[PDB]
């Protein structure tokens, strides 16, 4: 899988060199095809992984995403060039290059053998993450929203270091291949019980869970919008693809080890669905969607049932797609409006008649209609959930209602009822917005077609 | 000597106490640096001395000569000291808090 | 709009002889630009 | 009795094994 | 030492006098001659994990 | 190319993987002996060189 | 107070520029950073890639399972055999523990 | 005057809980000694008096959490019944947290205090349940 | 131009050619040291 | 550590032992790493002294992609001797003590009874 | 300085360090250590402005007391064994008192008080030299004596530092003296591997240099020495904003950057040597150098500070280039990680 | 080809030179090239590769 990463690398080099008025084109045109030859790796014949090389693989589980993080790359592109459009000729082609080595960083993580080439990887996408929401973030707070999502990730990150430093003295290889084929079995000790905690704990953080999630709110708000589609769509979502791998060893514990990340996550589903009930700023609401059914993920990839594992595959990537989708029109109202309010703008489908059906069809992916991957996704863990215990279906339907009630408050309330008085006249719709949102939206149609690609390992 | 490289040892540790806890004037500290040395350079002479290792007596003289040049390098502070703050005191010294 | 660049106050904060100033410690205050002192 | 002298590995070198072994480094 | 500048060089300024019993000035032996000979002629090839 | 090319490229990556991890597990066993036995030239901690010792006929009878 | 600009304004780039595309201020720039996104982003992956991702043949070996077990519920039950035998490893290969 | 300390450990957990505090309040109040000293010798006092008492307070202070841990692992342990048990520790080192909040007057503190204080005797229990080595010597 | 002429208006021509001819001193000593290099390692070995 | 064995050159780079090994190809990822780590001082050196970033100073360009280059072929052809010196000393000890690293007997999974663990 | 007496004083900061790690028989290797001590003052003072000479006679002082004790522990061997150097033999309080003398040389842990302060009275050249030239020395006699001195207390001086030098840091806002701190925790690293595998010693060493020796050639490019100074970068001269963020990061660790290798090994060998305790908390406030590294990001590049108009008068002016070494250092400093392997 | 359509060919080759480093790869591990159970065969006439 070096096509998928050095034509990446060579973006930098186009980025820089490219006259600053045909910078743009040639990024996004030329990563689009990018993510053409990314969708080569969808071609297993067979159910054996795909080792590319010593250090390059590529099996079912992050597969759906390396194409995913080739795929956004054109399209945060395509969303930022508007703030951004306002910079000196050389702040541009500095973004450019941190979206551009995030997708290089983030392909290779989600495509690498050794687990500690996933922690150096791992932990060196908060520096380009780092920069875009600190160095560009409109708010005064971004400083403190960088800090957290520093600190956060970074106290986590160290106890998984020492755990892999730490299992590699163990059995004396970090290679995913064999590590899985190899006997691993912790022996339950209160020192075992504290290897599993260190390995899940940096994943568990970033993904965030009930209890440290605080970092990802503040990190979206003041967050350009490339950065909140990032950390969305394929940042948390490397916490999930860490948490199916590194469970591969560490067999025995999670058994027992996981019943207070489980309820931490199903009650942390409830109280996080419900703040965005009543929540001022819409980046927040999605931000907390976020969370919320990012509990759901957290509490599927602990209860390791092979439904659950690709209920999670299937929601991850679907609710990638739909959550950046939501943070794109956010952006798009917010640039407009020139406030995160939800309140103000009220009835702009009498003014936008377009973006507000594209506002459906995300709202409809974010609440669970059926013929979605989405829904597909969330049956399969509520499945699994409940054969852990029938009571599950209670918290985890507890969260199905207010899903679907601020779901639809989100469309309620910013694109229906009477229009703003006079709020700056709102211009209409570039086709650049729109696109950005039907390249999100096209390809949740096409993958709801064939829901097998995204279906992870387990199945 | 074996309780003859006490006292010298002690007479160290006596001079140890006393650079490292300072009072007033910095010359008392240097002196007692100085005394030290003389410690030292006894107890190197003492055993050098009844070892018949007469191929170390240079030492006990290096030591001298590396420790006369040090006091000179400490008293040419010390005079730099009381040229800009008109006295010895090691209270004065605590601009760089 | 434009992203808040740090106004002065902002600024001010990292002034001082010490970040995080303590109860006496604040007392104290900057050294002197050019290395030399007035005493 | 004098003691033995560590004993001398014996030799030519050959090409590290797979490579410095470093944490995933093809080398 | 941490640099070998010396048996690099060849040049020996440092290590003639370390011990009691190196050359001593018109050979006047030194005491404890008789031993330290027979306890680092014992040391040499053994390293110190072995030589203690 | 096919199912062969991958199968087989695995199983190439699964060796070297392998017998790169049995080296570096030996290589902490062998690195444990010799430091405590100092019978392995690592780990070979310096004791004076007899190459000074003074061998000369002294001038007392004893040396 | 200090020194600074006053917060610019935002130009209605759809006064000047009536067929802005959103992509940038001067008209063939943007023609042609559409006619480049729109074709680069729809006309050839989602096309191109749907048509390739819907020929990747037997993905995952689930089009091979199903005739594999065609032929062996066709070889296990005409010739008597279990459909699905309950041990899968032979009781045989397995030296159980004897205590 | 180490084989002292070390009898805490000999004896099982829970036994013999007089040593236990004897022994917990004597480290504590070591601690203390030394923590007034730097305390002392920088941050120096006013009067010798002055300094004294600091002495005395952070001592007391620093003995005081050491009894109230000794204490409390050890009637937990007996109590709990379970001779080895991590959380009985838990418990004693929320106890210190809470002392030392007392003695500085502060319920945040105390708080502070409770959890960290706590997890940390905690792990000293695992630790010597699971045998692990700190300051180990060089084994390569 | 510059009221004070640039110091850098006309290259140091000796710069040029240290640098310049340096480098091609490396690579010609470079080179033969690998292919010289690989000769001993090839008949160090049986081949 | 390595220090201390026998032979060992007092101050030498890499002794002639190493010619044994395999010169390292001059193309070797590492080398030509090398070389754009260099490339990339040398434009750095441009920006920092505020000259065009990449039209300028193309003889240094070229005398830091060649410095750093040269440097590496000689540091890694030590490097990779460094290395190989180690295997030569522990395969050697693992068999000068053969006892202590025994060749164990591993089981067919047939015989070995691995818990299982259920996951309901 | 007569240009004469610069050179005796150079060759003699220089003579100091390389004839400690030449010689075996420990005296040279004190005289070496005595002859840093002397060659170091006279640069110290320089300016001789009032906060000068109190920073060169603290540093007199500490240096000189640390020099007399590392003298008594040779006499006491002297005595113990004839020869003038440790041995296996050697009697265990020997060998501590080298580790604490040296220790103050090096400025490790409980004796971490002499060089914040004498690092903010000297220049920002003498202060490279005194941080980074001068520590060689000692930690040579140190690496020199490893199979012999005792994993606790180093281990308590590592730790020590690590904390004190981070907590220290996040307070100050004075560049020398955040340098001056950060360099006492890596020093902190360097001695934890010490007794474990001196190689590496010299490796968080050497990365240490090619990571600082760049740092101060920034803050000196604009002779700045408060983040306020450093912050306006972006006006005096703007490329330097993008690597001074990367080598600061750097200094710290964090994964992507050369920084990360020296605390990887060292965590890698620790726990090899069942350190999992001790690694796993220098690890953990490790990650506190950090936050106060990318505090100073913040206020130098990620937010542009307001800056003075009087600044448009230096932009004019051609600004005097920095060193080509800065440039090499920077480079193969934040990215060489790509090259780990054949760096250990 | 340098009129602004060579900056068009950065990338495009980009995929060549993976291409190329990609099969590289392959002539590496190639041990068991046929030599796994699975899929051994003997090699069919005028074929000197089962998998290039
Ligand atoms: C700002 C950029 C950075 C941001 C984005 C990227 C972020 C990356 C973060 C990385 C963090 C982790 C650091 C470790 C990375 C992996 C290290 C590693 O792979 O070690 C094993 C590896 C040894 O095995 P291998 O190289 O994988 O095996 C390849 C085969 O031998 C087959 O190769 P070969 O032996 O056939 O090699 C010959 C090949 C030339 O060889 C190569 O250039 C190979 C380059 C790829 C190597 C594989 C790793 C790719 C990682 C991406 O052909 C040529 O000689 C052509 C002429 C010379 C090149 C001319 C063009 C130069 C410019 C392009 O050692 C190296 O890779 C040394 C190079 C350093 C690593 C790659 C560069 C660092 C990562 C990208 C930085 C970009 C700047
Ligand atoms: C050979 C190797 C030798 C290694 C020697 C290592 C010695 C380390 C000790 C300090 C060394 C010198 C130094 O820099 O200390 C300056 C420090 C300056 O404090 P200060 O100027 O007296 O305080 C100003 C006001 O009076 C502050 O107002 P305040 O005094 O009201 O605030 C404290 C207040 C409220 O307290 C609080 O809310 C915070 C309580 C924190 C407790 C834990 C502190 C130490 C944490 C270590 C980890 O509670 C009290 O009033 C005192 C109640 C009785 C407390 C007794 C605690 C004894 C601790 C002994 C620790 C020994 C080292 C471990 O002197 C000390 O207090 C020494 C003990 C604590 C040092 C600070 C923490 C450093 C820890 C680094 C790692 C050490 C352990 C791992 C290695
Ligand atoms: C984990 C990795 C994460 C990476 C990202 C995060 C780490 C880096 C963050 C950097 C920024 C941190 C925050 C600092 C403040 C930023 C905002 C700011 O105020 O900056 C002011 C600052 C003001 O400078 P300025 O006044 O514009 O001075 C330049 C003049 O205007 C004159 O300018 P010019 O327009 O004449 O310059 C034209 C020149 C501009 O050249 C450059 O700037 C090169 C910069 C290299 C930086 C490497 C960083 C590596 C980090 C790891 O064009 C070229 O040289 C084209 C080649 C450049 C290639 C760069 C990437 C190569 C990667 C390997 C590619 C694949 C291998 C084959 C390559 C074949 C090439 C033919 O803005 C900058 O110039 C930033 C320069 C550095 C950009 C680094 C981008 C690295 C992307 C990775
Ligand atoms: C890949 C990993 C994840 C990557 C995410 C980002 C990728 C972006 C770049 C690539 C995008 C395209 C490639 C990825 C998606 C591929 C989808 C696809 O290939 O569809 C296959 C489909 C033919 O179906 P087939 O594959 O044969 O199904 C198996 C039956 N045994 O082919 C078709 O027939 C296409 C038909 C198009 C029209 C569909 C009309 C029906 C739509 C039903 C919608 C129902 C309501 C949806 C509600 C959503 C929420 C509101
Ligand atoms: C916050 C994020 C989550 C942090 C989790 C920290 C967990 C402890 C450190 C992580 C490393 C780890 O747990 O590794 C296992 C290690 C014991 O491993 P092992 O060698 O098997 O020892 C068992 C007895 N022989 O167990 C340990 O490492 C114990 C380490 C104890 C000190 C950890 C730091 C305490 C800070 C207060
Ligand atoms: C010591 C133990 C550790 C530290 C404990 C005290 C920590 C707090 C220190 C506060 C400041 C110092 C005053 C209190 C400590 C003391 O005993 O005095 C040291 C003395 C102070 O000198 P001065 O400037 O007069 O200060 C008077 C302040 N009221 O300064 C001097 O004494 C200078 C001479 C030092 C050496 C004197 C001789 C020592 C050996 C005496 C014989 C052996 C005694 C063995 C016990
Ligand atoms: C998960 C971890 C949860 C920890 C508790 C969270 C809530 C803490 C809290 O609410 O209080 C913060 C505390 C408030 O204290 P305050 O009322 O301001 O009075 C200070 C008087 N010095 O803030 C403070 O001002 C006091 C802070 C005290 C910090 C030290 C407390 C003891 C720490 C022991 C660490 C472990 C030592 C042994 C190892």
């Amino acid at each position: 899988m070096l096509k998928i990463i050095l034509p990446s690398l060579m973006l930098l080099p186009l980025t820089w060199l490219s006259s600053p008025k045909k910078t743009w084109t040639n990024v996004t045109s030329y990563s689009f095809l990018i993510s053409l030859t990314s969708l080569t790796l969808l071609w297993q014949t067979d159910e054996n992984y795909k080792n590319f090389s010593n250090m390059f693989s590529s099996d079912p589980l992050s597969t759906p995403l390396i194409i995913l993080t080739a795929w956004l790359l054109p399209l945060m592109l395509m969303a930022s060039q508007n703030h951004l459009k306002k910079d000196n000729n050389v702040l541009q082609k500095l973004y450019i290059s941190m979206l551009i080595s995030l997708q290089i960083l983030l392909i290779m993580t989600f495509s690498a053998t050794e687990l500690i080439m996933f922690y150096i990887l791992f932990e060196a996408t908060l520096i380009p993450t780092l920069i875009i929401i600190t160095r560009w973030g409109n708010q005064t707070e971004r400083l403190n929203a960088g800090i957290y999502f520093l600190f956060y990730t970074l106290i986590g990150s160290i106890p998984l270091l020492i755990a892999l430093i730490l299992i590699q003295n163990h059995v004396g290889t970090l290679n995913l291949m064999i590590l899985s084929f190899t006997t691993h079995t912790l022996d339950a000790s209160w020192s075992n019980n504290l290897l599993w905690l260190a390995c899940m704990m940096a994943f568990l953080i970033k993904m965030p869970l009930y209890g440290v999630h605080l970092w990802l709110p503040k990190a979206h708000v003041e967050a350009p919008i490339a950065g909140s589609m990032i950390l969305a769509a394929i940042l948390l979502k490397l916490g999930s693809y860490g948490m199916i791998r590194i469970s591969i060893i560490l067999d025995p514990l999670t058994k027992y080890m996981a019943y207070p990340f489980i309820l931490l996550s199903l009650w942390g589903m409830i109280m996080t669905s419900s703040i965005c009930l009543r929540q001022t700023d819409l980046k927040s609401l999605i931000a907390y969607s976020s969370v919320s059914h990012m509990a759901l993920v957290i509490a599927s990839i602990m209860i390791q049932t092979p439904w659950s594992f690709m209920g999670a595959t299937m929601l991850m990537i679907a609710h990638g797609l739909t959550s950046s989708l939501l943070f794109c029109l956010a952006n798009s109202n917010y640039e407009r409006i020139h406030s995160r309010t939800m309140i103000m703008a009220r009835g702009l489908q009498m003014v936008f008649p377009l973006m507000a059906t594209w506002w459906l069809m995300a709202s409809l992916a974010n609440l669970a209609l059926p013929p979605s991957i989405n829904l597909m996704g969330e049956l399969f863990i509520t499945m699994s959930l409940f054969s852990w215990s029938n009571f599950t279906i209670i918290l985890m339907g507890i969260n199905i209602i207010i899903t679907g009630m601020y779901s639809m408050y989100m469309i309620i309330t910013t694109q229906r009822g009477k229009l703003t008085n006079h709020m700056i006249n709102l211009q209409p719709s570039h086709t650049r917005e729109l696109t950005l949102m039907a390249l999100h939206m096209i390809p949740l149609i096409l993958l709801t077609t064939s829901p097998k690609l995204i279906t992870g390992l387990t199945m | 000597m074996p309780s003859t490289f006490f006292n010298l040892t002690m007479a160290f540790s006596l001079s140890l106490l006393g650079t490292l806890m300072f009072r007033s004037h910095l010359m008392s500290t240097l002196l007692c640096l100085e005394g030290m040395v003389l410690s030292l350079f006894i107890m190197t002479s003492v055993t050098s001395l009844n070892s018949n290792s007469m191929s170390s007596m240079p030492i006990p003289i290096t030591i001298l000569v590396f420790a006369a040049c040090e006091a000179a390098v400490g008293l040419a502070l010390l005079v730099k000291v009381s040229n800009t703050y008109g006295t010895d005191y090691v209270q004065n010294l605590n601009l760089l808090q | 709009a434009r992203q808040w660049q740090p106004d002065i106050e902002w600024a001010e904060q990292f002034s001082g002889a010490v970040m995080y100033p303590s109860k006496e410690t604040a007392h104290w205050k900057p050294p002197p630009w050019n290395d030399v002192d007035i005493l | 009795a004098r003691p033995e002298p560590n004993p001398v590995i014996e030799g030519d070198l050959k090409p590290a094994k797979h490579g410095t072994r470093f944490f995933f480094w093809t080398v | 030492p941490f640099l070998d500048i010396q048996k690099k060089l060849g040049i020996s300024l440092d290590r003639h006098f370390m011990f009691l019993s190196a050359e001593q000035p018109y050979k006047n032996a030194a005491r404890c001659h008789a031993f330290e000979k027979e306890w680092i002629e014992c040391a040499h090839g053994i390293g110190g994990t072995r030589a203690k | 190319d096919g199912p062969e090319k991958n199968y087989e490229k695995t199983l190439a990556i699964l060796q070297i993987e392998s017998e790169k991890a049995e080296l570096r597990l030996k290589e902490q066993e062998v690195r444990r002996l010799m430091r405590a036995r100092g019978d392995g030239p690592w780990y070979q901690f310096p004791t004076p060189e007899k190459e000074f010792i003074d061998h000369s006929p002294k001038a007392t009878p004893d040396n | 107070q200090w020194q600074e600009d006053p917060e610019p304004e935002d130009e209605n780039v759809y006064a000047k520029n009536p067929d802005f595309h959103g992509y940038d201020s001067d008209p063939v720039v943007d023609v042609w950073n559409m006619r480049a996104v729109f074709f680069f982003g729809f006309s050839i992956v989602l096309v191109f890639g749907t048509t390739f991702v819907a020929y990747v043949p037997d993905y995952r070996m689930q089009e091979w399972a199903r005739r594999e077990a065609e032929r062996l519920v066709k070889y296990r039950e005409v010739n008597g055999l279990p459909i699905m035998e309950s041990n899968y490893f032979d009781p045989s290969k397995i030296q159980l523990p004897e205590d | 005057v180490k084989r002292f300390f070390e009898s805490y450990h000999e004896v099982p957990d829970g036994t013999q809980c007089h040593r236990k505090t004897y022994i917990t309040t004597a480290l504590g109040g070591i601690c203390g000694i030394i923590g007034s000293a730097y305390s002392v010798s920088l941050n120096p006092a006013d009067s010798t008096l002055e300094a004294v008492a600091r002495v005395g307070r952070y001592t007391f202070t620093a003995a005081a959490i050491g009894a109230m841990f000794g204490l409390t692992t050890c009637v937990s342990a007996q109590v709990r019944e379970k001779p080895d048990d991590p959380l009985n520790y838990f418990i004693g080192g929320c106890a210190g947290g809470l002392t030392l909040g007392a003695r500085t007057h502060s319920y945040g503190t105390a708080a502070m205090g409770c959890v960290y204080m706590g997890t940390a005797a905690a792990l000293f229990k695992i630790g010597k349940l699971e045998g692990w080595e700190l300051f180990p010597t060089p084994k390569v | 131009f510059y009221v004070r002429e640039p110091v850098n208006a006309k290259p140091n021509w000796l710069a040029v050619g240290l640098s310049v001819g340096a480098s091609v001193f490396m690579w010609i000593y470079l080179i033969q040291t690998h292919n010289e290099d690989v000769l001993e390692y090839k008949r160090r070995n049986g081949l | 550590m390595m220090n201390g064995r026998p032979g060992h050159e007092p101050l030498k780079f890499l002794p002639d032992e190493a010619r044994s090994l395999p010169p390292p190809k001059l193309n070797d990822p590492r080398l030509v790493y090398m070389g754009l780590l260099g490339y990339c001082t040398g434009l750095m050196d441009n920006m920092l002294r505020m000259r065009p970033v990449m039209r300028a100073g193309l003889h240094r360009q070229l005398l830091f992609v060649t410095s750093f280059v040269f440097a590496g072929y000689f540091y890694l052809k030590r490097q990779n001797y460094l290395y190989a010196v180690k295997d030569h000393d522990m395969f050697g000890y693992i068999k000068l003590h053969p006892e202590d690293f025994p060749e164990k007997e591993k089981k067919t999974y047939a015989e070995i009874l691995e818990p299982f663990h259920p996951v309901r | 300085m007569n240009p004469i007496t610069l050179a005796i004083i150079y060759f003699t900061i220089f003579l100091g360090p390389v004839i400690t790690m030449s010689s075996t028989n420990l005296m040279l290797m004190w005289v070496g250590l005595e002859f840093s001590l002397l060659a170091i003052i006279p640069m110290l003072i320089n300016k001789k402005n009032p906060r000068s000479t109190e920073a060169a006679t603290k540093y007199f002082v500490t240096q000189a007391t640390a020099s007399m004790i590392i003298l008594l522990a040779i006499v006491l061997n002297y005595k113990q064994l004839g020869t003038w150097m440790f041995q296996q033999q050697t009697n265990g309080l020997i060998l501590n008192m080298t580790l604490m003398a040296l220790s103050m040389k090096l400025g490790l842990a409980p004796f971490h008080f002499w060089l914040p302060e004498v690092t903010q009275g000297i220049p920002l050249h003498m202060g490279l030299i005194l941080l980074t030239w001068q520590k060689i020395a000692p930690l040579s006699i140190l690496i020199q004596i490893y199979p012999l001195l005792n994993s606790t207390i180093i281990l308590m001086l590592a730790i020590t530092s690590i904390f004190m030098g981070a907590w220290g840091g996040l307070n100050q806002t004075q560049m020398r003296k955040i340098m001056a701190y950060s360099s006492i925790a890596h020093m902190g690293w360097m001695l934890a591997i010490l007794p474990y595998n001196p190689s590496l010693t010299l490796l968080n060493l050497m990365i240490y240099i090619i990571l600082t020796a760049p740092m101060f050639m920034a803050l000196m490019l604009n002779n700045s020495m408060t983040i306020n100074s450093i912050s306006l970068l972006w006006n005096k001269t703007p490329a330097m904003l993008t690597m001074i963020s990367l080598m600061l990061l750097s200094l710290g660790g964090l994964p992507p950057l050369t920084g990360f290798l020296p605390k990887w090994i060292i965590i890698t060998e620790l726990m090899k040597n069942n350190c999992l305790i001790m690694a796993t908390l220098m690890a953990m406030m490790a990650l506190l150098n950090l936050f106060f590294y990318t505090r100073l990001i913040y206020s130098t590049s990620l937010t542009m500070f307001p800056t003075n108009n009087n600044s448009k008068m230096m932009t004019h002016q051609t600004k005097t280039k920095p060193n080509l070494m800065f440039s090499t250092l920077a480079i193969m400093s934040t990215m060489t990680l790509p090259l780990a392997p054949q760096l250990i | 080809l340098l009129r602004e359509h060579w900056v068009h060919i950065l990338v495009p080759a980009g995929f060549v030179f993976g291409c190329y480093l990609d099969r590289k790869d392959d002539e590496k591990l190639t041990a068991f090239r046929n030599k796994s159970m699975l899929f051994q065969r003997e090699l069919r006439p005028n074929e000197e590769v089962t998998w290039k």
